[PDB]
DNA sequence: GAACGGAACGCCTGCTCTGAACCTGTGCC
DNA sequence: GGCACAGGTTCAGAGCAGGCGTTCCGTTC
């Protein structure tokens, strides 16, 4: 579904950007729901499922979302700012789901690791180039993720 | 499988580490030359497969990206193969070559819209072994000249060269030919009338010494006067004759009474014989004006030089009698009212301004050009007459100030709009062989007979530094295409003489005068004859060892075996470059010295890699780089790489590689802002200026060669499945690698293409290790092992390596310190790229060692911590933008 | 003069022919000699089909050299 | 005229372009003296500009022009495009030229014109490489003409490099619904002709459309065979056969079903050239170990109807060894071959049985009841 | 013993290697 | 303060390798 979205132009109108940025923050809070099923139902094949889609649908976020972010970002900052912390809510969970399918070397869930973990710094840096193409480069920070399991610990 | 075969031996003798491991196996290039060898024994199955493989080596891997190293030395090493398969199998089989032989006919004929060369080889080749043969494909050879007016210049030139054994014996074939060519000079394409009189010019040259004589000397007088019409046409179908008459005179002497007469009529039309008119020449014929279409047509600078040429050639060989009689008071009136003319003659730099838009600009440009090589020519002349008479050689030096005040005229002229005007650097008229006997007449006479003459054009230093880059002119022109322009200029034994000859009083004037003897100030210092005799011998060094390689023996002794002849010619310029060196500091010239290693660079590669002579040229060359500071950049990546071409031949240079990381580490500073390092003390050539952008790259650079090495061995290694000290050897290359990216990663590198290739080469070390881990797998799983090296390697991988990588990332990511939109964002979506792809790489190392520690009931994840994983933020620094 | 035809089964056959001989000669020998019709054998010497036109001096079979006979059943 | 035709021998290079303005001068005062002037005009010396309107001034009248002028002009065009006026000197060619208008003379006049187009692609890329490129920015309209299925195989016959070109261009058109049967039918009944020089071409393309999968690049695989086969000469009939020959006996399924519709298609449609090459349909017969048992039925059914027509019964041969070789095939105790005998025992009997022929039968199939018991 | 996950042969996308030309930055006149 | 040389950059092209799509055998409860 999430995959057939068109970002516009700058030409286009307002309202459809806008509606285009509620259609988003939808497919966000809805694949944020999905993804936090992991943590009652852990198993192989539901694991298995969300790694594979979870990296086929950061990958649609990113060719099919991120130019509308580019375009509307001076009128519409807000809205894009939410839309980000709300992706990186379900982006932390993840990494965290990344680190389990590691601990517990399940060679069927860890041959997804790798491209899933392309694909989140994919995101990382792409929003870098956002606001490099919107003249804010140097409010790009980072920092580092405290590693968590599914549940949220620290394990250490 | 043959080109694979290239590839593995050129990567194999590259290096001395691959050599210690591995004994030669047979390549595949010489497994296919022995059973052409062994097909004597005829089964004829197998040869009609051996002309497919043929030609196919030769269609797919013709020079076309030639019209590197990768993608160049292993595609002409395939299609030499192929044209050397197609020659053995025409030298063995008598059955086959007439379907070899129309078959490459086809391809030089039906094609040259794509590169023949290598067709043109394999014809001469096939037509020089049996001549007889082309008897057999009579009937195609006549159809390939009804169509030698599409087919370019280069083509039929050597074409018609191959075919002419068949013009000795047929005459059918002879008279088709004369016929076409003479219909040919009619055409209206271009090609057309250069193929016509390199035909005719070829007919000329080997169709009597002098069947019957007879039948011959009215023949080629034939032939002369269709040659009448090509003078009569523009100007490039005339330069052609006027360079190509000497030949003719050379191979073909009694023509000489007809040439000169259609040369000294041709001189008629532009010649005013009557004195005291001060322009003696027609420059206003010279030039065809219509339509505001303006072109120059009869090169009369070549026709002077091809009259003086062939008139040295008929008083030298000929004499041991009014044509060059009249000719030589015709060339001395032209030099003495040459001499008197003052530039308002030929109506040049005030009434003319030389503007490239106007008409008459462009005009007094061609006429310019004229009226240099007019001069160029006279200057040879009177050199040619006398034996050093003192009147003579002041006429060369005021004709050479009259070209010098065009010249400069030129220059001034030059100086305003771009300098895209390489018509100003047309080549001299001078002949090789005559810039070769003045050098040596100017720099090496002392006989007191001779020294007063000498000494008017020793006393200009400007004629100086024309005789000597108008050699430099000719010996780059033998690097760019392979042969000069003048008389002898195609004829390789002439131009090894000329090399040997320009060498030797190239050196003599390095060598003997230094260049702290300058009296001349810095626009004669960048220009100092002393540079300039150096440069040459820079090119004459190069271009040696392109195209006259076996001779490099005799080169030498013209200046034991290769190597110490080599070695003392190395010790010259060692102790020059040691001198410019250790002497100065203040303003020491770069120039000199960056061009002193260039010499060393060319020169240590004819040394022998086991010789004492080569490890003591790695010594030295070792203890300059720990030495000296030298702030100068271009010159510290010229030693470096210097020092690390001669270092791969001996061993594998990896700890030469730690040590450089180790010194850049201590010089440009570290991530945390306090860690306290300097370890200057391994090399001396490294500063806060030079080491950032110049000696990352290159280390960098020759770590990739180094990971190229190690991944053919693995790959090698994955063929089989002897073996454990190929292993053994990996895991320690990679140890010590491992150990120098270690030190990059740690180190705090500029935001420009040192950071952007170290990350790549990361990507590439992890890659390595990936494909090492995936070779184990194969391996482990049928006995039981991963020993204590593998192990040990997959720590230190985990402990040194990875953690600083990520902390490296995110050092990069948190450094941040007039936009085309398109190109912008092209930019960004390029940067996007080499972090992402460095991530990827460490995740699917640790991916195939989960795998391994699975199959191996070894946990080696017990050494790596859990992957560390970055997100963003953003700050409050929006309000300030917008 | 002599020279051997081995054929599949391993039998060696000596044959006597003159090198003036064509092929299908000696095919019309192994016919009488071993009963095997000629459209059906198959000649190979030095790895070459021989062909029927031809005859041993074209093909450099010299004294004692050995042929291979193969039976080339159509269809079986 | 003769004066006219003489005159780029006669004048030397300083005296062109002058005679460039007066034969032009000329050419505006009579119709019927166009084409020496545009011969010499094409041979002389001249200038682009010139050259340029005198190209235009030709190419105005194009639909004017009788078939007998047409070679000269043509030839005039193709050595006055520029590297700048390639693709709209092109289409604008493509575009004019009928070649329907026009039609003894007619025929060989247009071979003249063939001709003269094959020597302006032979040398000189800049043509050959445009016209490829102009022919598929016309696949949006699907009324393109004869003329380009007849230049896309001179194209693919003359030049070698541009060979994949015109392969994948050849594809991805009959992909997009374009070039069918209605074209191929009238390019191989009108230009015959010209095409009977590129027979080997032809089948090249053929043979390289039956190796792929998608039945409509199959069916133009076939078609081209089957086209080749009706029109041209006894010589490319032989070549047809051998490449059928050769498609069965080597390649895949697809390919031997493909090659077997053909013969069958060529044997109904003509028995009696299929009669002359029936010695290399008999040369299927090695190859039976390598062939599917459906494969076996259309292959004994091809070979069996040939074999059976009622004026062929002097060319009895076929009918004898065939009957030979199935009486060869039976008499083996391996069931393998036994199979294909049975198979081609029963298709025989069933084409020949549509006095004697009865007791013909009756002798079959008591023979292989009796073997096959 | 069954079912579900690991494994091989072919075609398309894209990525990289490389060259060519433009252009811009710096140094010397 | 401008011109020339160098080096970077960017675009255009081309070729091939690896990853996904279908199809079958190994492995784990």
């Amino acid at each position: 579904t999430v995959k057939k979205i068109e970002p516009g132009t700058a030409a286009d109108s307002q309202q459809i950007h806008e509606e285009k940025l509620l259609y988003w923050n939808m497919a966000v809070r809805d694949f944020s729901i999905l993804i936090n099923l992991i943590k009652v139902f852990d198993s192989h094949p539901v694991l298995h499922v969300c790694l594979k889609y979870g990296r086929l649908f950061v990958e649609a976020f990113l060719k099919q979302c991120m130019p509308l972010l580019d375009f509307s970002f001076r009128k519409h900052r807000e809205d894009v700012l939410s839309l980000l912390e709300t992706f990186q809510l379900d982006t932390r969970l993840l990494h965290h789901l990344c680190g389990h399918s590691k601990i517990h070397q399940d060679t069927r869930l860890t041959q997804h690791v790798p491209l899933l973990k392309k694909t989140l710094e994919l995101l990382v840096c792409r929003v870098k180039a956002m606001l490099t193409l919107n003249n804010c480069r140097e409010a790009f920070w980072l920092g580092n993720l405290k590693n968590r399991d599914l549940q949220g610990e620290e394990i250490k | 499988s043959v080109v694979k075969s290239f590839k593995d031996l050129q990567l194999l003798q590259g290096s001395k580490f691959l050599q210690n491991l591995v004994p030669h196996r047979s390549y595949v290039s010489t497994m296919i030359l022995e059973v052409v060898k062994n097909s004597v024994h005829s089964w004829d199955h197998v040869t009609q497969g051996l002309v497919e493989l043929g030609f196919i080596l030769m269609d797919s891997y013709g020079p076309k990206k030639v019209l590197p190293s990768l993608s160049r030395m292993p595609n002409q090493h395939a299609c030499k193969l192929g044209a050397n398969i197609l020659l053995e199998t025409f030298k063995i089989h008598e059955m086959i070559r007439q379907e070899i032989l129309e078959q490459v006919l086809n391809r030089v004929v039906t094609r040259a819209s794509s590169p023949i060369s290598h067709f043109l080889d394999l014809l001469s080749n096939i037509v020089m072994y049996a001549p007889l043969v082309l008897q057999n494909c009579s009937s195609k050879v006549t159809e390939a000249f009804d169509y030698l007016s599409f087919l370019p210049l280069q083509t039929v030139q050597r074409l018609l060269k191959a075919v002419q054994p068949l013009l000795k014996v047929s005459m059918s074939m002879r008279d088709c030919l004369i016929l076409v060519l003479r219909k040919a000079m009619f055409a209206n394409q271009l090609d057309a009338r250069k193929s016509a009189v390199a035909g005719f010019l070829l007919l000329l040259k080997n169709f009597k010494v002098l069947y019957n004589s007879v039948a011959n000397e009215t023949f080629c007088l034939e032939i002369m006067d269709s040659l009448r019409r090509c003078l009569s046409q523009q100007a490039d179908v005339r330069l052609m004759l006027y360079e190509g008459f000497y030949d003719v005179l050379r191979r073909n002497s009694q023509l000489a009474n007809s040439v000169m007469q259609t040369l000294l009529s041709q001189l008629k039309q532009f010649y005013e014989p009557e004195p005291d008119l001060l322009p003696p020449l027609k420059l206003e014929a010279c030039i065809l004006t219509q339509g505001d279409q303006i072109s120059l047509q009869e090169p009369l600078d070549y026709l002077l030089c091809c009259i003086q040429h062939c008139l040295a050639w008929y008083k030298n060989t000929v004499i041991p009698e009014a044509f060059y009689e009249d000719l030589d008071d015709i060339l001395e009136s032209i030099t003495n009212r040459m001499i008197k003319s003052e530039l308002e003659d030929f109506e040049l730099d005030k009434s003319a301004d030389f503007s490239q838009s106007t008409s008459i600009g462009i005009k007094n440009n061609i006429s310019a050009f004229l009226v240099m090589g007019v001069c160029e020519v006279l200057i040879e002349y009177n050199f040619s007459i006398s034996s050093f008479s003192k009147n003579r050689f002041e006429d060369i030096l005021s004709l050479f100030m009259c070209y010098k005040k065009l010249s400069d005229i030129l220059n001034e002229k030059a100086g305003k709009a771009k300098t895209k005007m390489a018509n100003k650097t047309s080549d001299s008229l001078l002949s090789m062989k005559f810039v070769s006997s003045l050098l040596t007449a100017l720099f090496r006479d002392s006989i007191q007979s001779h020294q007063e003459s000498l000494s008017v054009l020793r006393s200009s230093n400007e004629f100086m530094r024309y005789a000597v880059n108008v050699a430099l002119q000719k010996v780059q022109q033998l690097k760019e295409t392979g042969h000069v322009s003048g008389p002898d200029g195609q004829n390789p034994e002439k131009i090894f003489q000329n090399l040997c000859d320009l060498t030797r009083v190239l050196l003599w004037r390095y060598t003997s005068i230094p260049t702290s003897v300058e009296e001349s100030g810095k626009k004669e210092k960048g220009k100092s004859i002393s540079l300039l005799c150096l440069e040459g011998l820079q090119k004459i060094f190069s271009a040696v060892q392109q195209f006259y390689q076996p001779k490099i023996q005799q080169f030498l002794r013209a200046l034991v075996s290769v190597t110490q002849r080599t070695a003392f010619q190395i010790r010259q310029f060692q102790r020059s470059l040691l001198n410019l060196l250790s002497s100065q500091e203040e303003d020491f010239n770069s120039k000199e010295a960056l061009l002193l290693v260039t010499v060393l660079t060319s020169l240590s590669k004819l040394l022998e890699p086991s010789s004492p002579q080569f490890v003591q040229m790695l010594s030295w060359t070792s203890k300059i780089c720990k030495e000296n500071s030298r702030e100068d950049a271009l010159f510290c990546k010229s030693l470096m790489n210097l020092l690390f071409s001669l270092h791969v031949s001996y061993k594998s240079p990896v700890i030469l590689l730690r040590d450089l990381s180790q010194d850049i580490h201590g010089h440009l500073g570290d991530i945390d802002q306090d860690v306290e390092v300097e370890k200057t003390n391994h090399f001396a050539i490294v500063n806060l200026r030079t080491a950032a952008p110049t000696v990352c790259l290159l280390v960098l650079s020759q770590a990739e060669k180094v990971l190229e090495e190690v991944d053919w061995l693995i790959t090698k290694l994955k063929g089989q499945v002897p073996n454990q000290p190929v292993e053994k050897a990996i895991i320690m290359q990679l140890g010590t690698l491992l150990t120098f990216f270690h030190e990059l990663v740690q180190t705090a590198l500029p935001s420009g293409s040192c950071v952007d290739t170290l990350l790549k080469d990361l990507c590439k070390m992890y890659t390595t290790l990936t494909a090492l881990v995936r070779y184990y797998l194969q391996v482990c799983q049928s006995s039981g092992g991963i020993p204590k090296n593998m192990e040990k390697l997959v720590k230190l991988s985990g402990s040194h390596l990875t953690p600083l990588c990520y902390s490296f990332i995110s050092y990069v990511q948190n450094k941040s310190k007039p936009a085309v939109v398109a190109t912008a964002m092209a930019r960004v979506l390029r940067e996007t790229k080499p972090i992402p792809n460095l991530i990827f790489a460490i995740e699917q190392y640790e991916k195939f060692l989960i795998h391994l520690s699975k199959k191996s009931k070894v946990s080696l994840m017990q050494h790596m911590k859990l992957s560390t994983s970055r997100d963003f933020k953003i700050k409050g620094n929006i309000l300030d933008m917008v | 003069m002599q020279i051997f035809v081995k054929t599949l089964t391993g039998k060696t056959i000596t044959l006597e022919v003159e090198p003036s001989d064509t092929i299908e000669n000696v095919k019309a020998k192994i016919q009488d000699k071993e009963g095997i019709p000629p459209d059906q054998q198959r000649l190979i010497f030095a790895g070459k089909q021989l062909e029927d036109g031809r005859t041993l001096s074209d093909y450099n079979i010299q004294k004692e050299s050995t042929l291979h006979l193969v039976l080339r059943l159509r269809g079986g | 005229h003769d004066i006219i035709t003489s005159l780029p021998e006669i004048l030397g290079d300083s005296q062109h372009a002058d005679v460039g303005k007066e034969l032009s001068d000329l050419l505006i005062e009579n119709t019927s003296l166009t084409v020496p002037i545009l011969d010499v005009l094409s041979s002389l010396r001249l200038d682009p500009n010139f050259l340029l309107k005198v190209r235009q001034l030709v190419m105005d009248k194009l639909s004017s022009i009788r078939l007998e002028d047409l070679p000269v002009i043509i030839k005039f065009i193709l050595h006055s495009v520029t590297a700048m006026d390639t693709l709209e000197v092109i289409s604008e060619l493509r575009e004019k030229l009928d070649l329907q208008h026009c039609v003894s003379s007619g025929q060989s006049c247009i071979i003249l014109l063939f001709d003269v187009i094959k020597s302006a692609i032979r040398y000189e890329k800049t043509i050959s490489e445009a016209w490829i490129k102009a022919i598929e920015n016309t696949a949006s309209v699907s009324e393109h003409k004869v003329f380009d299925l007849v230049m896309l195989f001179i194209i693919y016959s003359t030049n070698t490099q541009t060979k994949k070109y015109i392969d994948r261009v050849l594809r991805n058109k009959i992909r997009s619904g374009c070039i069918q049967e209605q074209l191929l039918q009238s390019t191989f009944s009108v230009h015959y002709l010209v095409l009977k020089d590129m027979c080997s071409s032809i089948l090249s393309l053929a043979q390289s459309l039956l190796h792929s999968l998608d039945q409509s690049i199959i069916s133009f695989g076939s078609l081209l065979y089957k086209y080749a086969f009706k029109f041209f000469d006894t010589y490319c009939q032989q070549e047809v056969v051998g490449a059928l020959v050769t498609h069965i006996c080597s390649g895949n399924e697809a390919e031997v079903d493909t090659a077997l519709d053909v013969l069958l298609e060529l044997v109904v449609l003509n028995p009696s050239a299929m009669m002359m090459n029936a010695v290399f349909v008999k040369g299927i017969l090695d190859y039976l170990d390598n062939i599917s048992p459906q494969q076996i039925r259309k292959l004994f059914y091809v070979l069996s109807t040939l074999a059976f027509s009622k004026q062929n019964e002097a060319s009895s041969h076929i009918q004898d060894d065939m009957h030979l070789v199935i009486r060869k095939q039976l008499s083996s105790t391996v069931f393998k071959y036994k199979l294909i005998g049975i198979i081609g025992a029963v298709t025989m009997a069933g084409i020949m049985a549509a006095d004697e022929q009865c007791t013909q039968v009756t002798s079959l199939l008591q023979l292989v009841h009796s073997c096959s018991e």
